């Protein structure tokens, strides 16, 4: 019955009236389309998306109905809904300069879905597409920081340094603007992970040691960060900085808790 | 003079040189096909941010559809064959010719009221609320741009309204009058550039 | 329609980035210090060593091209050729 939905949308596009009545009728049509299933529901939602991006439909009507559509979709499982996500992302280009909140939400949802299916490469590609720099929505610093952090974390398991290095660069650029302490802790953890990954085992050990003496971080997470610091220090280039880091790490008792306690004991006590 | 802002003038003229070079190369581009239409008669220019100042804030207003297509084509070209630099959109400058239609008189819109004319192309008989809600339109500069077509108009009115009054209202409907008396096929409304006295604010800030 | 747009005379502004992840004089990176400073600590005071941007948009550490202008000669890319248009990335 997708043809009937498309015909109703086409007839309502040429209808004249108040914004509230048209919005209500379109919302009812969208709800009817959602009640469908399978290819019929897919085609009905595709027609709804095509109508929303159409020039004739009002700006407020289009943006609000796309928002409601994007809110209803996560209820439908990880399926052809992803195909219509791609279709809608490609569709938004004549009005991609007016509203981007819907585009950002679609990109975030698609990145989450790709992360669910062990796909960091495609999630990274999708989430890169966000226009954070523009400022035409003027996203708050926290949202841009979270987006760049998510891209950097995705790229770490997709194994592609160049772009994640630049993304960490930009996340640091906008980092000294944000407020949230937990977000800052997560950013520092991700930055230490990046340092550990590239070649910066000594700098990663320094960052992990700095993060180890924290309170809000979970005791298990604190122990994991300290273990990462210890392993980076062992794997670091053996020099004065590594010797100082080994001496510093020979003080924590939760270092003694770890299984590599003996290892750095051998390292620092000389053998 | 020496070299303090003579380099500013150098860059200013460099911008015009690059603009005309881009104009001729783009003419060669549309000479070789062009796929779809919408690029009927366009004049896009390339100016740098280091020689032309922003003015106030680098605004983020909307763009009419044919201008949207033109800007998209120019951005694609500049990111394809002039890569290594990205464009920034601003709303202060430009002009356009609006072909209206007993004769067909072509109007002139200075990049600000053409968004209102876009909303009218979709469907006219709008109001101030319609053009202030679905446009992301700026402040009273919008009022000056809008009053150009209706307020203070001689007998060549092209955007008439039912509530005939001097001050601007909110719930007022716009219409169109053919106005055969306007035999001029390139009639323009030059309400902007009323004076050039450099009002104190900008003088003080640059001082 | 009753109104149709025929021409347009827009002005398009552009910004210069050429973002890269490498340096020239210290051969390390765009950020993360240079040869003359090595580590982050040891009398940095919030790391007084940033990225310098020229009028041509080339990017180096401020210290790097500063010593380049100071040590070898000042004539190559002097105040007439190389400007100082920005400080920091
Ligand atoms: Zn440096
Ligand atoms: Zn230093
Ligand atoms: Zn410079």
């Amino acid at each position: 019955m997708a043809a009937a939905v498309r015909q109703d949308l086409a007839q309502l596009m040429n209808s004249s009236g108040s914004h509230k009545d048209l919005a209500g009728k379109y919302r009812q049509i969208l709800e009817k389309a959602i009640q469908l299933s399978g290819a019929e529901q897919l085609e009905a939602l595709k027609a709804f998306v095509e109508a929303m991006v159409n020039e004739n439909v009002s700006l407020v009507i289009s943006r609000q109905l796309l928002t409601d559509f994007c809110t209803h979709l996560p209820n439908l499982p990880d399926s052809t809904a992803k195909e219509i996500y791609h279709f809608t992302l490609e569709k938004i280009q004549p009005r991609v300069i007016s509203f981007e909140e819907q585009v950002a939400s679609i990109r975030q949802h698609l990145a989450s879905i790709y992360e669910k299916e062990e796909d960091w490469r495609n999630a990274a590609q999708v989430l890169v597409g966000i226009p954070l720099e523009t400022g035409q929505k003027q996203y708050n610093v926290d949202y841009k920081l979270e987006t760049y952090l998510k891209i950097a974390r995705l790229y770490l398991e997709d194994d592609d340094p160049v772009q994640a290095e630049a993304y960490i660069n930009r996340a640091s650029l906008l980092q000294n603007e944000s407020t949230n302490e937990q977000l800052q802790i997560h950013y520092k953890v991700c930055y230490a992970r990046v340092l550990d990954y590239r070649r910066k085992f000594i700098e990663a050990a320094q960052r992990y040691n700095e993060l180890s003496y924290k309170t809000i971080v979970h005791e298990s997470e604190r122990l994991e960060a300290l273990k990462h610091a210890l392993h980076c220090t062992i794997l670091a280039s053996a020099g004065q900085q590594r010797s100082r880091m080994l001496a510093t790490l020979f003080k924590d008792e939760r270092c003694q808790q770890l299984a590599a306690y003996g290892i750095l004991e051998k390292m620092y006590l000389d053998r | 003079c020496g070299c303090q802002f003579t380099s500013k003038l150098e860059g200013m003229f460099r911008d015009m040189s690059i603009s005309n070079t881009t104009m001729d190369e783009f003419r060669q581009h549309l000479q070789a096909t062009g796929v779809s239409l919408g690029g009927v008669d366009l004049t896009v220019r390339v100016l740098t941010t280091g020689y032309w100042p922003t003015q106030s804030a680098t605004p983020k207003c909307n763009i009419p559809p044919a201008p949207r297509h033109a800007f998209e084509i120019f951005r694609r070209f500049y990111l394809a064959k002039h890569s290594g630099r990205q464009l920034t959109l601003q709303h202060h400058m430009g002009s356009a010719d609006l072909n209206a239609t007993t004769r067909k008189h072509i109007l002139q819109v200075s990049t600000f009221q053409m968004t209102i004319l876009m909303l009218f192309n979709n469907r006219e008989k709008y109001t101030f609320e319609e053009i202030q809600q679905e446009t992301d339109i700026p402040e009273r500069e919008l009022v000056r741009a809008l009053q150009s077509l209706a307020c203070g108009k001689p007998t060549q009115r092209v955007l008439t309204k039912e509530p005939k009054s001097k001050e601007i209202e909110n719930g007022h409907i716009f219409t169109v009058n053919d106005q055969f008396t306007s035999k001029l096929h390139r009639v323009k409304i030059q309400t902007v550039a009323a004076k050039q006295g450099e009002s104190d604010p900008e003088r003080k800030e640059t001082r | 329609k009753r109104f149709e747009v025929k021409k347009w005379n827009a002005v398009a502004l552009w910004a210069w980035d050429i973002v890269v992840d490498n340096c020239a004089i210290c051969r390390n990176h765009i950020m993360d210090l240079c040869i003359e400073c090595q580590a982050n600590q040891a009398s940095a005071t919030s790391e007084e060593c940033t990225v310098a941007w020229g009028v041509c948009n080339h990017a180096f550490h401020f210290h790097c091209i500063s010593r380049w202008l100071k040590t070898r000669q000042v004539c190559p890319l002097d105040n007439r050729e190389w400007e100082f248009q920005k400080y920091g990335h």
